[PDB]
């Protein structure tokens, strides 16, 4: 998520055996064709294709280093299940370099509708200020998921952070959790407190709603 | 000469059909495949290194074993290493086919210019020589153009189909190169050139792979704009390669040929380094290679003239010095070009005002007689 | 074919001054330059300092140039980066990267193939001390008091600083289908996460779980118990 060489798009889902390209437009030296570095999920980036020498583009098969207008793109004509990860071009200077934001090209999967869990905050987070809820959807295909989090029939904003997991490696899955965070007066000013989401694999929103002092 | 030139000149031109088919091809096989990078040091070293080695022997033996078959042994070596380059999946041959690859050019280029040293007249020896330049460049330049047009045919293909020329110029090797008419030591006569041939090739080579990558952030060419400049030079290149006999008849040697072709060289050097803007470098990079060009054929003849015999090691020298030259150069101007751009041109600037020094020392060795 | 292995990061106070190492066994074949790419957590990469093997000639970042200072010795072939003057927005892996541009002769049509081939493992660098420890806090499985097919357990390792925590489960015994969301910055400026583990809804009776947390920077390790709750 870098910037200076904006590259399109941000994250893509392709399947096993497509065809799909990505590029990256330089800056106005356009010249010393961009090297493409791939980096898997907590590993040191590696590196696909060199760079070519300007007049060596467009090569043959699998992987080709296009020197379009003005532009670098790079497209892969069959994706294995082992190339899965980021994507960055690394454009050089006369003395200095430049990394372009990255791309991340993920599998494809049947949409899974995902499961709703809720947790009420802790005993022992109760007596300490704060109380923190956290509403769990696991089990997920594409990431996109809106969480509204609802208390006594209202909505709520601003106070809700949440946290989406990497591509899983044997389900190709997401999974997904909002906290939200309350003090100890507001919170007991309410009786009831519910998470709900709208995904493509619903027809209907769901909600999982507890209500404290009540077990 | 009437046919035997024609078929000699397309021994030469497969070579380097076969050298620059190699660079299109090498950075899809060696991720397919598989490879690290440390690896591809190697790879595009096990060429020149092993061409380095063999071409003082291989070259050596063929004054004395005879220059029609250590021709001919070439090709079928030549032939058998491009089918290895493109055979399977492994390291370890292709690691041997680059070997078997220099081998073939450490057998044919010490053989074969000696022999278009043998049969060509007394005169017009240095044309036949600046057509063979004009062939080794149309290889540089037919090579990678052949191995991207064999792009969606299966790209190991180049080398099965340069394979094949490898039999075509074979049989035609044993048919129509028949045996030539029939048939000092010292190694001292031998010093000058090979130093030169080494200096120039050591900086000269670092400015020319490097243009493509020079002029890209200096005055930033086009991809489609290099390719006017870099065929600009070559037909200038090719006309006075052709034009090259008739300097010889003017000028009174090739020691003071090779000086003024340095000096004019540096001239428009020093136009090329001030001159900041796309026309003004772009008229210039015509005139640039004038100079470099046609030295080639002159180095090259001058190699051929010194030795009274064995010109099949004569040519074996240049061939194991500039493969030296093309391989130490580049890697050095590599690590110069980073501080500021401009500096692959001092070294050119810089080895041409040495080949100027190198010159004049032996134009006062041989006043000394 | 060359290994190169990189030390000396670790925790340092904002405006302390840390000095990585990088050696590096070579002879590769190009001609090389120990760049030193920088990756903050959950970001693209981002160049910051490089040096030439032949002829040092640093060359910096824009926001890191002037602040760092690099430099090598030949005698055991290592690329220091003496920081200095660091800031909270320096936190991140400093891998070294190694540049090579490969060459190959073709008459004007050269063959040059760049990039940066070797790189280090990973060493972090966290700037910002304000050391705190991890309040792990239970999240009971209340079966929305009807058990279904399955349920849910997890932690909350709320309000720590900085953010190395590795939550395991059970010392490692229970690995199937845990997950540990990544960490979340607060406004407080205080870090937090959650861990939860997916088990089936027929085992919280005969077994129980615990969770374990380990704060490398504040060395606290928590191994809290969670359970469903009485009532």
């Amino acid at each position: 998520s870098d910037i200076q060489m904006t590259q399109s798009p941000s994250s893509l889902s392709a399947s096993v055996g497509d065809r799909v390209t990505i590029t990256c437009r330089a800056s106005q030296s356009v010249s010393s064709a961009v090297a493409w570095y791939q980096q898997k999920p907590g590993k040191a980036p590696k590196l696909l294709i060199y760079s070519a020498s300007s007049l060596y583009s467009g090569v043959p098969s699998r992987f080709s280093g296009s020197r379009s207008g003005t532009d670098f793109t790079l497209t892969i004509s069959s994706l294995q299940p082992e190339d899965f990860a980021t994507y960055y071009c690394q454009q050089s200077s006369s003395s200095l370099i430049t990394f372009g934001q990255g791309t991340k090209v993920e599998i494809k999967r049947t949409v899974a509708a995902p499961s709703v869990f809720i947790f009420p905050p802790s005993d022992s987070q109760l007596k300490s200020g704060t109380a923190s809820v956290v509403c769990l959807l696991n089990n997920f295909y594409p990431r996109e998921a809106k969480v509204q989090w609802k208390v006594d029939n209202a909505l709520q904003s601003g106070n809700s952070q949440e946290s989406v997991t990497e591509q899983d490696s044997k389900d190709s899955t997401y999974s997904l959790s909002s906290t939200l965070t309350l003090s100890k007066a507001d919170y007991e000013k309410h009786k009831v407190y519910a998470c709900e989401v709208t995904h493509q694999g619903l027809s209907s929103p769901v909600t999982k709603s507890f209500n404290r002092g009540e077990c | 000469m009437n046919k035997q030139i024609f078929v000699l000149y397309f021994n030469i031109f497969l070579i380097f059909l076969g050298i620059g088919l190699v660079i299109p091809v090498l950075p899809v096989y060696l991720k397919d495949l598989g490879l690290t990078g440390s690896d591809l040091g190697l790879l595009v070293a096990a060429f020149a290194l092993s061409q380095m080695i063999i071409s003082p022997f291989g070259g050596t033996l063929a004054d004395k074993l005879g220059k029609k078959l250590i021709i001919c042994i070439g090709l079928i070596l030549f032939s058998v290493s491009e089918f290895m380059f493109a055979v399977g999946h492994n390291f370890s041959v292709l690691m041997l086919s680059r070997v078997i690859g220099g081998m073939s050019a450490g057998m044919v280029m010490p053989g074969v210019t000696g022999l278009i040293a043998d049969i060509s007249p007394s005169h017009q020896k240095a044309k036949n020589f600046g057509y063979m330049s004009a062939i080794i460049n149309s290889g540089f330049i037919l090579g990678p153009g052949i191995g991207g047009f064999m792009a969606e045919v299966s790209h190991r293909m180049p080398f099965y189909f340069a394979g094949a020329l490898g039999i075509l110029a074979f049989i035609m090797s044993i048919v129509l190169i028949h045996d030539p008419k029939k048939s000092k030591i010292n190694w001292k006569v031998f010093i000058t050139p090979v130093i030169l041939t080494l200096v120039l090739s050591f900086g000269l080579s670092a400015f020319e792979t490097l243009y493509s990558l020079y002029t890209a952030d200096k005055v930033n060419y086009s991809p489609k704009d290099i390719s006017i400049a870099i065929t600009g030079g070559g037909i200038f290149g090719a006309l006075f390669q052709i034009y090259f006999f008739d300097k010889f008849m003017k000028y009174f040697s090739e020691l003071t040929f090779i000086a003024w072709s340095l000096l004019y060289s540096v001239v428009v050097l020093i136009l090329l380094v001030f001159a900041n803007d796309y026309w003004s470098i772009m008229l210039i990079s015509f005139v640039v290679f004038i100079g470099f060009d046609m030295i080639r054929p002159a180095i090259t003849n001058y190699f051929s003239n010194i030795a009274g015999e064995r010109q099949g090691f004569a040519g074996g020298l240049n061939s194991t010095f500039t493969s030296m030259g093309n391989f130490i150069g580049p890697l050095i101007a590599g690590a110069l070009f980073d501080v500021h751009i401009e500096a692959p041109i001092y070294m050119a600037i810089g080895v041409s005002l040495a080949g100027v020094v190198i010159v004049l020392i032996e134009k006062q060795h041989r006043a000394k007689l | 074919e060359v290994q190169l292995v990189e030390s000396g990061g670790g925790l340092v106070q904002p405006g302390g001054s840390l000095r990585l190492s990088c050696a590096a066994s070579g002879f590769t074949f190009s001609s090389s330059s120990i760049h030193w790419v920088r990756q903050a957590p959950g970001k693209g990469l981002e160049w910051v300092a490089s040096i030439s093997s032949s002829s040092g000639s640093t060359s910096y970042a824009d926001s890191v140039k002037g602040r760092f200072t690099i430099s090598a010795d030949t005698s055991k072939n290592t690329a220091y980066l003496q920081m200095n003057s660091l800031r909270a927005e320096d936190t991140a892996v400093y891998y070294c990267a190694r540049y090579s541009r490969y060459y190959y002769y073709a008459w004007r049509v050269g063959g040059y193939w760049g990039g940066l081939d070797y790189w280090g493992q990973g060493t972090l660098v966290t700037v910002f001390n304000q050391i705190k420890g991890p309040s792990v806090f239970p999240l009971a499985p209340s079966s929305k008091s009807t058990s279904g097919g399955t349920a849910a357990l997890g932690c909350l390792v709320k309000d720590y600083f900085p953010e190395p925590v590795t939550v395991s489960w059970n010392s490692g015994a229970l690995t199937s289908g845990v997950h540990t969301f990544p960490a979340v910055l607060q406004s407080s400026g205080l870090y937090s996460l959650s861990s939860v583990v997916t088990v089936p809804s027929s085992s919280l009776g005969t077994q129980t779980y615990i969770c374990n947390v380990n704060h490398k920077p504040s060395n606290t390790k928590v191994d809290k118990k969670v359970e469903p709750k009485s009532c």
